[PDB]
């Protein structure tokens, strides 16, 4: 047996296609050592944060609420840290994360999918087929966005240019 | 199997795994062929805006290359461990023979540069 | 400071002598293994030449210390 | 290839079920408590793996993963030491003024007035002064900034996570088989070559490429933030050849055996660096390179998978003569089948090594500015003397556990153990006679002197100004060591240590080291040391030799290693087990190590440490009173304990008031221990009966019936509180005294 | 949450350490906000 993504490497044996997005890529082998449900929830949580973050970086350059002073997004962090606005965001995120801990227990028991928080306000996913397309898409967008996050945070560090301005410039 | 000439005076094959040895030889063959081709080609033409290792490390080219090669090697190490756990043929023979040839030629080219401070093809022209 | 010398063929001579000496000694004294063509393998050769580089390094440094060079 | 890796996959399931079942590991405790003894029995026997399991394989697996757990704790501890240096310390200020700033890496919160403990340590900082010598380690390493201390802290945390992962993995996922653990030749080859040899070689590489250039720039006087970062020495070989011109030649002299090129940075100077009062770091670099070479050479001795090498069994069985029967036959089987025999050896050697560390680090101060930081010198000498004494007594504890449990007479016929056991009366009677002879002629000299000085007869005393007991052999050895540079160590430039004789090394007008002269007081206290060591050996050896049987109890092995007695008959057999000789030998270890650290503290204050005033005269901390006052007990009581306890007892209201409180608290705990040591279990069970009655009267009696502690546990609790109180009293006394005056 | 992990957290040493740490902790907080109370203020 060999992994589909990388031909020379072997199929991990816990990656059997059970979870969407499985291409057999697990060279280190963490899937064997640890429960995959934890890792899939972590992957979705990390990716969802990253997808939001890359959009947030771009949008903040495009438009900013007037009351707060306009700042570079990477360095905005420090101003919010002193102001107390950043603490407010952390507290609410932590409050939701508390419920996330209970949800993690639900996943371990088997009552919950790894990343399912039953969020369908706009009812975008009409049927199972469109949901399947969306879940594979969400995995890809999360993975790519995790790469993209730090893509221009690190670029900001080498070159002090807004990612939009940097993209146009040079 | 390819590149077998029954050459083992020191009988290294008995005391080390064959799969590791042949994989090590093929990796060395590939690196050597690339390096010898690069040494002749680089004298022929210069890439735009670009002992040479020192200039490169100051430029920073080697450091980024090291990170990307290291990533490929880390992914590869899982594969080599898996192998240790457990006309195309003519192309394999050509790949190993040309590689062995480069492993000799490149070593000559670098040592030639120590002696004369010249690239191999230019040295002959001069 | 004890006086050492840059490498010359004399240094090589001492090293070669010591390595061969230990190869013959290893054919005699290695208890678990055609005077040199029976049972001679890579670990025996690599061990006798490792002791050759230890005996040879000591002999080179000592002969440099006393003036024999 | 009979040396191979063999592993059971997924042996033990990672479950929380046995967490909820205290006592699961033994058949006795797993059925639940009925008396309070169960609770104590749970903790007493928990890491006694060979008492729960019969198989050597499961015992070995438990030991390997518990060693990973200990490593995880040590790495967390080191990471915390680095983080407190990075975040809560005056390290950066101390780098600029090592002789003025006092190291401090602990800051207290203001709660009940306890913020008085944040004393003025210097460098615009307030905190608790620390004495572990970490600042001098970091300067020797070449840290020079708090940022690098944060990176060291993160490296420690990552190692801690990897060790706790490895312990879990190697117990629950991939546990090696017994034949893996029983590879003594392979383990020794890797631990000599790989662990110790590459440890020394890698550290030598760091010293050469980072410690030497950074510390040469520091001792030249360059400010720490003005010094190039440690990798610019690695790359810019020209910048390294500025400081050490031999680097212009690279590694060609190494490979061609022209090693005398490297004498810039691989020296054999000896003595101390005049600027820092520490060892020359070029010497430490050469030392670690040479130790690396012969540890890698030594790790090639034993045979593993290719026919070259020694069999340790053959070496042992071949060494036998006409006095010793079959010789060392059967010792390989003992040391590859008993963990207790291995722990007995390794604990005795580790304790001895810690005692050697204590002597060698005060006499040949290895770190820059540690010799004139007197609180650190006293702290690390005292600390490593206590670690040494404890580990030596645990070596005899586990020799007794081996003899009681893992010893089999059938496999040990007429070899060295059989013969020691078959003349143990001659050994113990001759040791007993030596301890009597040596207490009479060492402590009795002190009593003779107390009497003569008290009677007005000072011409009748053993002293320098009277009847003299000179240490001529020690004085002669000191003479030889001062003559050695240029004579018997011709290429050395200075002596190994100035303690043997020679110059006074002063750093910041404080003495780093200076010759430690030996007189009548030194003769007397060295024979006090030989007496207390011989008596401790007598108690521990008598426990090991008589652990299985005596003339008193012919079947002591059936009662075990740890039993309280065998009844009041035969006149009384209280404290007859091997455990009770470890219990009695830890008191005499405490006595021995207490006299050693008192001798060190008084001698160093009286004759070594102090300030160098103009004209080169030295004013010592206690003004040279050791010579004429350490010869009587009244001198030790008055001029050492009474005179030097002034700082602990006057410390209230200062930053040293914590030491005054710990001085009193440890006096309390020590006295409280005597309640458990002088008492017996039967009194306390009868008192508990009336207390239980009062609970029955109110219908509030517990279902876990209260018991007086066992006889052995009363002894263990008494000993623990005795050592805690006595060591704590000395810890507080030593630290407040030397922080105030040194 | 696992019932065996909760049965572990119900063991006597865990509850004793947690309860006395919580107890020590509100003594500490009460002496932070209301220090030096030698007497009941009346
Ligand atoms: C390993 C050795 C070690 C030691 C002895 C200390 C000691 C100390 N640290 Mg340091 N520290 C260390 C490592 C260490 N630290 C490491 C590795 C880090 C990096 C993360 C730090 C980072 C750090 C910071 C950032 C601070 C300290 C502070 C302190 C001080 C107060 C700690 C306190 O009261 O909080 C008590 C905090 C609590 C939340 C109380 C917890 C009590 C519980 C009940 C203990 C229970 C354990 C539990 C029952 C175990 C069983 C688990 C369970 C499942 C059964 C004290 C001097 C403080 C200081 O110096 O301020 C000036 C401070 O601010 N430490
Ligand atoms: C080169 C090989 C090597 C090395 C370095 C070690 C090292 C160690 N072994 Mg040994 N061991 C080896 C081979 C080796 N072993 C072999 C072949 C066997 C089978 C016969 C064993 C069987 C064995 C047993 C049964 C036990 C050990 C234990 C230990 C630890 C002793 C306590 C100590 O000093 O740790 C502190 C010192 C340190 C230096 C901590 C280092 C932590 C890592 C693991 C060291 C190696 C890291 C890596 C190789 C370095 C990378 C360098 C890179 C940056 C360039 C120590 C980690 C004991 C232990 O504690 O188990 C955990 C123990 O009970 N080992
Ligand atoms: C061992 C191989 C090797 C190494 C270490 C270098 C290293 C270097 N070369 Mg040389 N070079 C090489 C091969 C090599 N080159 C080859 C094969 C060619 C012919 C195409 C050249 C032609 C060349 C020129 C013309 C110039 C350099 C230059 C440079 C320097 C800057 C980096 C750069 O632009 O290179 C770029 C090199 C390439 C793009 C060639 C890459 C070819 C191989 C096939 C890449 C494969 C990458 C692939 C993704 C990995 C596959 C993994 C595997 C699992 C399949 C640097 C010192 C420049 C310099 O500073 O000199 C003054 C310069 O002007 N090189
Ligand atoms: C794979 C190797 C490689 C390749 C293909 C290129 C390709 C290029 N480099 Mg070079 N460069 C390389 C390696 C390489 N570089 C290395 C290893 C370094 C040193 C670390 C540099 C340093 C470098 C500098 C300093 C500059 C370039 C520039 C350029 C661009 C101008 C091309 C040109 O002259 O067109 C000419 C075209 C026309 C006249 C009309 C069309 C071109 C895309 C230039 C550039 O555009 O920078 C943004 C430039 O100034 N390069
Ligand atoms: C012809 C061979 C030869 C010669 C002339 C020497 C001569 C010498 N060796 Mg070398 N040595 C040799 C072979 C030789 N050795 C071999 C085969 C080895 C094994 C690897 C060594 C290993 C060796 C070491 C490890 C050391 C010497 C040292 C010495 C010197 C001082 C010994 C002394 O007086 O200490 C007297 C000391 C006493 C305690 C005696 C009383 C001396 C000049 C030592 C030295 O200082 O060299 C600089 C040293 O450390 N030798
Ligand atoms: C409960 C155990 C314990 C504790 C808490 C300490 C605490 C301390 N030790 Mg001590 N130590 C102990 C046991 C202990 N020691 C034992 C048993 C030994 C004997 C091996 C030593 C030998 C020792 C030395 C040699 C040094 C310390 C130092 C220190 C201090 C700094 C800690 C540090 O970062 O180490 C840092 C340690 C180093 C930078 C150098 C250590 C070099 C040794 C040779 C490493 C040997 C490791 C090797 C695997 C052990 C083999 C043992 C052998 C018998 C086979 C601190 C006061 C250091 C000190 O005094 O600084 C002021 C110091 O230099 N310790
Ligand atoms: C494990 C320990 C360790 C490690 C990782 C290193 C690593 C290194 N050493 Mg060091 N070194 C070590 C131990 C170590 N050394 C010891 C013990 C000695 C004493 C014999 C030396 C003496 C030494 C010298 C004298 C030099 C190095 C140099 C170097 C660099 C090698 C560059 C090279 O090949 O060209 C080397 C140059 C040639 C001409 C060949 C590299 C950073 C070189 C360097 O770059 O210095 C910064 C260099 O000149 N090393
Ligand atoms: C590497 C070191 C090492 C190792 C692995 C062992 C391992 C072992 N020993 Mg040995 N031992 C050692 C060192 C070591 N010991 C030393 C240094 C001594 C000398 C004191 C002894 C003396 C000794 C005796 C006398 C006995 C053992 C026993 C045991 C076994 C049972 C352990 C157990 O369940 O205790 C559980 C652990 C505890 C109950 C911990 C409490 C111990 C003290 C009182 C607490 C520590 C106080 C703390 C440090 C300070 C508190 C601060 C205060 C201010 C509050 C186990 C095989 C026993 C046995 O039967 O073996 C078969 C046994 O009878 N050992
Ligand atoms: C040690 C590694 C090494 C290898 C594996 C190697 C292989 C080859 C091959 C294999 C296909 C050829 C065909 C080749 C050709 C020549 N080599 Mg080169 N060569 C190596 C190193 C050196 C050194 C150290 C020297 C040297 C020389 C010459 C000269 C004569 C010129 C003269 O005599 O002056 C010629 C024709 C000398 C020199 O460089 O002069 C410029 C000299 O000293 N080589 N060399
Ligand atoms: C789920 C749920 C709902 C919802 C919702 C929400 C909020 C959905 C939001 C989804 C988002 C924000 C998806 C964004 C993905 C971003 C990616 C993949 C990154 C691309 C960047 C790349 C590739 C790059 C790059 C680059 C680098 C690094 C730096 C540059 O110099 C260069 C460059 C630009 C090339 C609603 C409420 C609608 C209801 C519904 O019933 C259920
Ligand atoms: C006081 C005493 C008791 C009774 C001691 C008891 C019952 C211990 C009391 C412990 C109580 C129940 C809890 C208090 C514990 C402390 C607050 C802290 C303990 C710290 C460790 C136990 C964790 C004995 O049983 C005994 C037996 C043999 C010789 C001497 C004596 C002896 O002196």
């Amino acid at each position: 047996d060999f992994s589909a993504a990388v031909p020379f490497l072997k199929r991990p044996s816990n990656l059997d296609g059970a979870y969407i997005g499985d291409v057999g890529f697990d060279p280190l082998g963490f899937s064997d050592v640890f429960d995959l449900r934890v890792l899939r929830e972590a992957e979705l949580k990390h990716g969802r944060f990253a997808m939001l973050a890359v959009l947030g970086f771009i949008v903040q350059e495009l438009y900013t609420f007037p009351f707060f002073p306009k700042m570079a997004p990477v360095d905005a962090h420090d101003y919010f840290v002193k102001q107390g606005g950043g603490s407010q965001i952390i507290f609410w995120i932590s409050f939701v994360e508390l419920f996330g801990v209970v949800a993690l227990f639900e996943t371990l028991q088997g009552k919950r999918e790894p990343g399912d928080f039953a969020f369908d306000p706009l009812g975008l996913a009409k049927d199972e087929a469109t949901l399947e397309r969306y879940r594979l898409a969400e995995v890809k967008h999360a993975r790519l966005a995790m790469i993209a996050i730090g893509g221009f945070i690190h670029q900001y560090w080498v070159t002090k240019q807004t990612v939009l301005e940097q993209l146009g410039n040079f | 199997v390819p590149g077998d000439a029954g050459f083992d005076p020191l009988t290294i094959s008995a005391w080390l795994d064959s799969r590791w040895l042949r994989e090590a030889e093929i990796k060395h063959c590939r690196v050597a062929m690339l390096a010898a081709a690069g040494c002749i080609a680089q004298d022929i033409f210069q890439f735009p805006g670009a002992a040479l290792h020192d200039a490169a490390v100051k430029a920073g080219s080697m450091g980024q290359m090291l990170f990307w090669i290291g990533f490929v090697e880390a992914i590869s190490t899982a594969a080599t461990i898996q192998m240790l756990q457990g006309g195309r043929a003519r192309m394999e023979l050509s790949e190993i023979k040309n590689g062995r040839l480069a492993m000799i030629g490149f070593s000559g080219m670098v040592h030639h540069y120590f002696i004369t401070g010249k690239g191999p093809i230019e040295l002959l022209t001069s | 400071v004890p006086q050492t010398v840059a490498w010359s063929a004399k240094t090589g001579a001492v090293m070669v002598l010591s390595n061969i000496l230990c190869i013959v000694a290893g054919r005699y004294v290695i208890q678990v293994k055609s005077g040199s063509f029976a049972g001679f393998g890579l670990p025996e050769l690599l061990a006798s030449t490792s002791l050759g580089h230890i005996v040879g390094s000591g002999a080179i440094l000592g002969l440099s210390y006393v003036g024999v060079l | 290839k009979k040396v191979s890796i063999t592993v059971d996959r997924d042996p033990v399931a990672t479950s929380f079920e046995k967490w909820a079942q205290p006592g699961h590991f033994s058949r006795t405790l797993a059925k639940g408590p009925k008396t309070t003894t169960w609770i104590w029995n749970l903790h007493a026997d928990v890491h006694d793996f060979d008492s729960h399991t019969n198989s050597l394989e499961d015992i070995s697996r438990k030991i390997f993963s518990a060693h990973f757990g200990q490593l995880s704790i040590i790495f967390l501890w080191l990471s915390g030491m680095y983080f407190h240096g990075a975040r809560f310390s005056n390290y950066s200020a101390w780098l600029s003024n090592p002789t003025a700033v006092k190291p401090s890496a602990q800051v207290v919160w203001p709660i009940v007035g306890q913020e008085v403990l944040n004393g003025d340590v210097g460098g615009g900082f307030q905190g608790v002064q620390v004495t572990s010598g970490f600042f001098q380690i970091w300067r020797s390493s070449g840290i020079t900034s708090e940022v690098e201390l944060y990176w060291c802290a993160l490296a420690g945390l990552i190692m801690s996570g990897l060790m706790i992962f490895a312990g879990w993995f190697h117990y629950h996922k991939a546990a090696p088989k017994l034949e893996w653990f029983q590879n003594a030749e392979s383990m020794l080859n890797h631990h000599l070559s790989g662990l110790l040899g590459l440890g020394c070689l890698s550290w030598a590489g760091h010293q050469i490429h980072v410690s030497l250039p950074v510390n040469k720039l520091l001792d030249a006087g360059v400010a720490p933030q003005e010094i190039p970062l440690p990798h610019e020495f690695l790359v810019n070989r020209d910048l390294m050849a500025q400081l050490y011109p031999s680097f212009s030649k690279g590694l060609v002299p190494f490979f061609t055996l022209n090693w005398s090129e490297y004498s810039d940075f691989l020296t054999f100077k000896g003595g101390l660096n005049p600027v820092t009062g520490g060892l020359w770091l070029s010497d430490t670099a050469h030392h670690h390179l040479a130790l690396a070479v012969l540890f890698i050479v030594a790790g090639h001795m034993y045979r593993t998978n290719w026919g070259i090498g020694h069999s340790m069994k053959e070496i042992l069985e071949a060494h036998k003569g006409p006095f010793t029967g079959e010789g060392h036959k059967g010792l390989y089987e003992i040391l590859t089948t008993s963990w207790h025999a291995q722990l007995a050896i390794n604990l005795a050697m580790l304790g001895s090594v810690s005692i050697i560390v204590a002597h060698h680090m005060y006499a040949m101060p290895p770190y820059p500015y540690i010799a004139t930081d007197y609180p650190t010198q006293l702290s690390i000498f005292t600390h490593h003397m206590w670690i040494g004494g404890f580990c030596v007594c645990g070596g005899a504890a586990h020799a007794g556990i081996f003899m009681v449990r893992d010893y089999n007479p059938a496999q040990n016929y007429n070899n060295l153990l059989d013969r020691v056991i078959r003349h143990r009366d001659a050994i113990i009677s001759h040791l007993n006679w030596i301890c009597i002879f040596l207490g009479f002629h060492s402590f009795g000299l002190y009593i003779h002197n107390d009497t003569m000085r008290a009677l007005g007869r000072t011409q009748d005393m053993f002293s320098d100004t009277a009847i003299q007991l000179k240490p001529v052999f020690a004085q002669w050895v000191q003479s030889i060591h001062t003559l050695a540079p240029g004579n018997t160590t011709p290429n050395a430039l200075a002596t190994a240590s100035y303690a043997f004789g020679g110059d006074v090394v002063a750093v910041g007008n404080k003495v780093a080291m200076m010759p430690i002269s030996l007189g009548t007081a030194d003769f007397m206290v060295h024979h006090i040391h030989a007496f207390t060591i011989h008596v401790t050996v007598l108690i521990l050896l008598k426990g090991v030799l008589f652990s299985r049987n005596s003339r008193l109890i012919p079947d002591k092995a059936n009662l075990g290693f740890r039993f309280p007695c065998d009844g009041p008959g035969r006149g009384g057999t209280c404290q007859s087990s091997a455990w009770d000789s470890v219990f009695l030998g830890l008191f005499w270890m405490y006595n021995c190590i207490s006299v050693v650290i008192f001798h060190f503290s008084w001698k160093m204050q009286s004759d070594v440490w102090g300030t160098v005033q103009s004209d080169g005269t030295v004013t010592h901390i206690t003004g040279g009173n050791f010579a004429q006052s350490a010869i009587t007990i009244n001198g030790w009581l008055r001029d050492f304990l009474w005179a030097q306890a002034s700082q602990v007892i006057q410390s209230y209201g200062s930053a040293l008031s914590a030491y005054g409180l710990i001085f009193l608290g440890a006096h309390f705990i020590w006295a409280f221990s005597l309640m458990f040591l002088f008492s017996g279990r039967g009194y306390w069970q009868e008192l508990i009966e009336s207390i239980v009655w009062a609970h029955n009267k109110l219908n509030v009696a517990p279902a876990i019936q209260p018991r007086a502690l066992s006889i052995t546990q009363g002894r263990a609790v008494g000993l623990a509180h005795y050592l805690l109180g006595g060591i704590g009293t000395t810890w507080a006394f030593f630290l407040a005294r030397i922080i105030s005056v040194g | 949450m696992d019932s065996n992990f909760l049965k572990y957290l119900s063991t006597a040493p865990v509850l004793f350490t947690v309860w006395l740490s919580f107890t020590a902790s509100f003594i500490i907080e009460a002496n932070r906000f209301f220090p030096d109370m030698l007497y009941f203020p009346m």
